[PDB]
């Protein structure tokens, strides 16, 4: 089995980056206000990424 | 195509409760949280509240907590609002609205037809009609004054006419006595003042009734 030739990635690197972005000032307040009249909305974070 | 159909117009005495309906077509109640907005005549819109059926939750603004109740009925695909402790500043047009995409957040995409709610001070009560007199003398305009409205702006036609011949949709503004009153003007070349009879219709208040008035100097 040639599995020892495989690389080493970081599975949740992208998700952890979004977690760190969510800790910035006003990010949670932005999400809370966006989810006021609906259960599902698109929010643009401080780093320019739009996340459902 | 998602659309909202509201209930008919309502007139209620002060201090009572009004309940307005909104039925959704082309979409599920769980797919479309319903926002309730209102505007008084002449004024801007005012955000009242909203309901998220899929979470079974609802909210109202601070100005409406304790008086506004939002409920949902999934089997009939309907949303109801109920406002209590009515006041003269609660007579307005009420809208239910939604959105078609999560990018709008609270930019309202689809709207209901609207429902007019009249916070009254009386009940069905008829108007009064009074003609004009020669004022001074090109053309000449004469009118038929009306007073003491109540059961919503009204329309009635008998011995009336065809297209043009002027437009008659005059304001019908209220008074300090809680009773509206409108005017009307029909203008014609002054010569026909000497030979033509002016029989003007007048709005009557309930819906099915009429007043006519002939103007003779």
């Amino acid at each position: 089995f040639l599995g020892f030739l495989l690389g080493v990635g970081s599975a949740i690197a992208s998700g952890v980056a979004v977690c760190k972005v969510l800790h910035l000032e006003g990010e949670v307040n932005k999400i809370k206000s966006a989810l006021l009249s609906t259960n599902k909305a698109v929010v643009s974070l401080s780093n320019g990424v739009s996340v459902l | 195509q998602v659309q909202l159909v509201e209930s008919g117009a309502e007139a209620k005495k002060p201090g009572s409760s009004v309940k307005v309906s909104c039925k959704i077509s082309g979409g599920t109640l769980n797919d479309y949280p319903i926002r309730w907005v209102r505007q008084a005549p002449g004024q801007g819109l005012e955000w009242m509240g909203g309901i998220i059926p899929i979470l079974g939750t609802s909210y109202e603004t601070q100005k409406f907590q304790g008086r506004l109740t939002l409920t949902a009925d999934e089997l009939t695909s309907t949303v109801y609002m109920e406002l209590r402790y009515l006041t003269s500043e609660d007579a307005a047009v009420y809208f239910c609205a939604t959105m078609t995409s999560p990018v709008f957040i609270d930019a309202l995409d689809v709207w209901g037809q609207g429902t007019r709610v009249t916070v009254s001070s009386a009940s069905t009560k008829g108007p009064s009609v009074f003609p004009l007199a020669p004022s001074s003398k090109g053309t000449a305009a004469l009118g038929c004054l009306v007073k003491d409205y109540f059961p919503e702006p009204v329309t009635v036609s008998w011995n009336s006419g065809a297209l043009t011949s002027g437009v008659h949709t005059f304001p019908a503004v209220l008074q300090s006595s809680g009773l509206y009153s409108l005017s009307s003007v029909v203008t014609v070349p002054s010569s026909s003042l000497g030979t033509q009879t002016y029989i003007c219709n007048v709005n009557h208040k309930p819906s099915n009734t009429k007043v006519d008035k002939r103007v003779e100097p």
